[PDB]
RNA sequence: CGAAGGCGACUUUCUGGUCUGUAACUGACGCUGAUGUGCGAAAGCGUGGGGAUCAAACAGGAUUAGAUACCCUGGUAGUCCACGCCGUAAACGAUGAGUGCUAAGUGUUAGGGGGUUUCCGCCCCUUAGUGCUGCAGCUAACGCAUUAAGCACUCCGCCUGG
């Protein structure tokens, strides 16, 4: 799914304030985990969680 | 009026400069890669600021600064020792501050930092 | 964002190292700058996960 | 001459008088065909005035200069290309500049006539405590690479 | 993934379509080929920007016993995006697109059946592919091949001297 700001319980390992994601073997994960990991958390991490650049 | 100064340093991988300023805009003085025979770009030697910038700051005497705080946005080679007119007459070194922009980010491009 | 007193200025060829790199997203950091050619990096850019 | 390169030399052999090899080459730079006949003279009137106008023997004040001639220490660069990078090397007695022979400071022979019979001892004694002279010994062997900081 | 040129920031879209596990079902209802489908990258291409970057020109420098050239900032446009594209690239697969195999193997993205469930992993079946080799075949050889440069049923176009 798309896990939402507050679903990243389980996923603030992979969450950072300042710009941290874990790539594909990081966790070990196939192709819907690692792109849970990738596009999912973004609307947590990106959004408010992540400055990009100005 | 102590302990009152910033050696903003504007040192990329050339162009070993910093201003003796404030902690924040108003930019007393320097010596810069302008200002010990140098112009700037191949000045990728400390001697803005190997020895010369604390004659300034102690010819300034106003910022008593023990916290000088070189504040930087690219690399350098004379950077860290542009803070050896920090430490040569001794005020201190205490930060280090290298970091590029992250605000956020204006529009179809204007541009900022990478 | 750094400050890092006790060392040597001298020895600030060791200081002025260890604050750089530590990003997983050091890329989505830099997004609307500056952007680039993978050409040589086609030899790697089949690559994992980007939308393939 | 590459694909080749370049190795160590040759040196020279003590005497059964002083047990010393600093008056052989000394004697080599003047060892006539093996007719030595006076060229032996000439080196016992040059190397004993280092010995007689500084009282000390071959070993204790004549050690203020041979311990500084050919070397342990030494100026000497590595592999880098035409650029300047320089600093200070030790070094073995294969290529020599600091410890028992070499370069500046003791040219014997460098005064008013065109002898050898007493030319050698006029200009000889300027290696008392290793201060330059004239060039046969040591010197300028010491002070080579360290100049440029700011414009380098 | 697209008709291609090609397709790249990500939250999202249609998830269109691939996609494999189910495929719930009337009775040839398709490939190529009159139709017709669209564009195809740039050099260049019909408006503000554009000389801001880069940048030809010019400057200006000079190797060692040789420039204005490798050298380029000011800078000529151009570069570039909010209104028009050509039908050209090593778009090369030098190898046209339907029915299916050629001992087959191969680890694997997807989607599944699962055992074991693990601690989301070990083992078996799996295919669009993914690659790797590799049987037959292939041509002179280059070298191709369960996914052609083979094998038996479809069309297309090419040319049998250039």
């Amino acid at each position: 799914t798309h896990i939402d700001y507050k679903d990243t319980e389980l996923l603030k390992r992979f969450i950072s304030e300042r710009g941290k994601i874990l790539p594909r073997r990081v966790t070990g994960t196939s192709a819907k985990y690692q792109r849970m990991l990738t596009t999912a958390i973004k609307r947590s991490r990106h959004m408010a969680l992540l400055p990009y650049v100005k | 009026n102590i302990e009152n100064g910033v050696a903003h340093i504007r040192s990329t991988f050339n162009n070993t400069i910093v201003t003796i300023t404030d902690e924040f805009g108003n930019a007393l003085s320097w010596s810069s890669a302008g200002a010990l025979g140098f112009k700037g770009s191949k000045k990728s030697t400390p001697f803005a600021a190997q020895m010369a910038s604390e004659t300034a700051s102690k010819s300034a005497m106003e910022h008593g600064l023990k916290t000088v705080e070189v504040t930087v946005k690219g690399p350098g080679p004379g950077r860290e020792s542009a803070i050896r007119a920090l430490q040569s007459a001794g005020l201190e070194v205490t930060a280090i501050r290298d970091v590029t922009p992250v605000p956020h980010n204006g529009c179809r491009p204007p541009k900022r930092r990478r | 964002t750094v400050v890092r007193k006790n060392e040597s200025l001298e020895d600030a060829l060791r200081r002025f190292k260890r604050s750089v790199s530590k990003s997983g997203t050091i890329q989505e950091v830099r997004k609307r700058e500056f952007y680039e050619k993978p050409s040589v990096k086609r030899k790697k850019k089949s690559e994992a996960a980007r939308k393939r | 001459m590459p694909r080749k390169g370049s190795v160590p030399k040759r040196d020279v052999l003590p005497d059964p008088i002083h047990n010393s090899k600093l008056v052989t080459k000394l004697i080599n730079k003047i060892m006539l065909d093996g007719k030595r006949g006076t060229a032996q003279r000439i080196l016992y009137s040059a190397f004993d005035l280092v010995e007689q106008r500084s009282g000390r023997d071959a070993l204790e004040v004549f050690e203020e200069a041979i311990n500084n001639i050919m070397p342990v220490l030494e100026v000497k660069a590595r592999r880098v290309g035409g650029s300047n990078y320089q600093v200070p090397v030790e070094v073995r007695p294969e290529r020599r500049t600091t410890l028992g022979l070499r370069w500046l400071v003791n040219y014997a022979r460098l005064r008013g006539e065109k002898t050898m019979e007493d030319r050698l001892a006029n200009e000889i004694l300027d290696a008392a405590n290793n201060t330059g002279g004239a060039v046969k010994k040591r010197e300028d062997t010491h002070k080579m690479a360290e100049a440029n900081k700011a414009f380098a």
